[PDB]
């Protein structure tokens, strides 16, 4: 989802 | 990064008769990274209405596709797969082998 | 049957001032896929690659494509931040990949659910089984990790895993059920070829059959001839089935003494084959 590395 | 060379599979959809229609595969797995150039070859010639799978990918993460069209084979007319990957020296050119 | 797992496989790959990097996503169910979407494609949107998906209505496509076009953009973010940690030049391609879905057990709970990312080909980082807790595959990965346990991001994915993505499965297994539940079992059969005057190919073949998974095996004596055997990897049929065989070289005098063994969900019980001239 939204989650960016 | 990681490079893994392409392993090719040239076959047709149903058992090959002479004079009726079927469909002309060549299979590529196992290859990284995704770029790729793939070829269905008939009598040494680039044909075309070749069509391919969406890129889609396997456990180790290798990707994999389809690239397949129709064909009606017969006695005379020769058929191949011609690959090109950037772990490859040179293009891999593997014949269809019609009676396995 | 008894389990079904559903998948989505995405490929985000850099091009260097070539613009945006490409992002490609497909959706499995089982060995059938349903789904993909192209950033390349002409207007980007979800798309059915299955027959009976073409029954969702049109809020079911855009709020896929909704979700697809946040991801790219999630994860044309994360190429830029893995090429800082990874101290590498904004001149080369680079390739991130996700694989996420869950499997449904027969007592309709989550058998397993997944979320892990390769960067260039090479194993990055992990939610592992418990959906708690992540493993990354080094030391650039822990900075990921760091940031995705203060955030909070296992429990989302857990959320998601448990609810919607069973959810979905159950409504795609449904609505194509007539394909998807159907295990095809293979067309098999035996050819054989001679490759001098004392020995011949024996060619064991299964066609037409899904799902993929198979066992195909030539034994000797009752005993498994692993090494002798050639064993095509299971390949499309590009009809929604797979084909495989396996192949052994043997001496003519002792053709008989070779039986092809398949296994597959859709055989009753395991079938034994020989060549039969
Ligand atoms: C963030 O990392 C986006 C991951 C998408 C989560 C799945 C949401 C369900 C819809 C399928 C979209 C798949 C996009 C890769
Ligand atoms: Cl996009
Ligand atoms: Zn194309
Ligand atoms: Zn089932
Ligand atoms: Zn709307
Ligand atoms: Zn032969």
């Amino acid at each position: 989802g939204g989650a960016i590395s | 990064a990681i490079q893994r060379t392409p392993k090719i599979q040239v076959y047709s959809r149903h058992p090959p008769e002479n004079g009726k229609p079927n469909f002309l595969n060549c299979y590529v797995s196992g290859f990284h990274p995704s770029d790729i150039e793939v070829d269905l070859l008939k009598n040494g010639e680039k044909m075309g209405k070749v069509e391919h799978s969406d890129l889609s990918f396997s456990k180790d993460w290798s990707f994999y596709l389809l690239y397949y069209t129709e064909f009606t084979p017969n006695e005379k007319d020769e058929y191949a797969c011609r690959v090109n990957h950037v772990t490859l020296s040179g293009p891999r050119t593997v014949k269809w082998d019609r009676d396995m | 049957a008894g389990s079904h797992s559903m998948r989505y496989f995405s490929t985000t790959v850099s091009r260097p001032g070539r613009g945006e990097p490409r992002f490609i996503v497909v959706g499995y169910v089982d060995d059938t896929q349903f789904v993909r979407f192209d950033s390349d494609a002409a207007s980007p949107k979800m798309e059915p690659r299955a027959p009976w998906m073409e029954q969702e209505g049109p809020e079911y496509w855009e709020e896929q494509t909704r979700r697809v076009k946040d991801a790219a953009q999630t994860f044309r973010v994360s190429l830029g931040n893995l090429r800082g940690y990874y101290n590498q030049s904004e001149a080369g391609s680079h390739t991130l990949q996700t694989m996420s879905g869950c499997d449904l057990g027969p007592d309709g709970r989550l058998l397993r659910g997944y979320y892990q990312q390769a960067y260039d080909g090479r194993d990055y980082i992990a939610l592992n089984e418990d959906l708690r807790s992540w493993t990354a595959a080094d030391e650039a990965a822990q900075n990921t990790q760091r940031k995705w346990e203060a955030a909070g991001v296992a429990e989302q994915w857990r959320a998601y895993l448990e609810g919607e993505c069973l959810e979905s499965l159950r409504r795609y297994l449904e609505n194509g059920k007539e394909t998807l539940q159907r295990a095809e079992p293979p067309k098999t059969h035996v050819t054989h070829h001679p490759v001098s005057d004392h020995e011949a190919t024996l060619r064991c073949w299964a066609l037409g059959f899904y799902p993929a998974e198979i066992t195909l095996t030539w034994q000797r004596d009752g005993e498994d001839q692993t090494q002798d055997t050639e064993l095509v990897e299971t390949r499309p049929g590009g009809d929604g089935t797979f084909q495989k065989w396996g192949a052994v070289v043997v001496p003519s005098g002792e053709e008989q003494r070779y039986t092809c063994h398949v296994q597959h969900e859709g055989l009753p019980e395991p079938l034994t084959l020989r060549w039969e001239p």
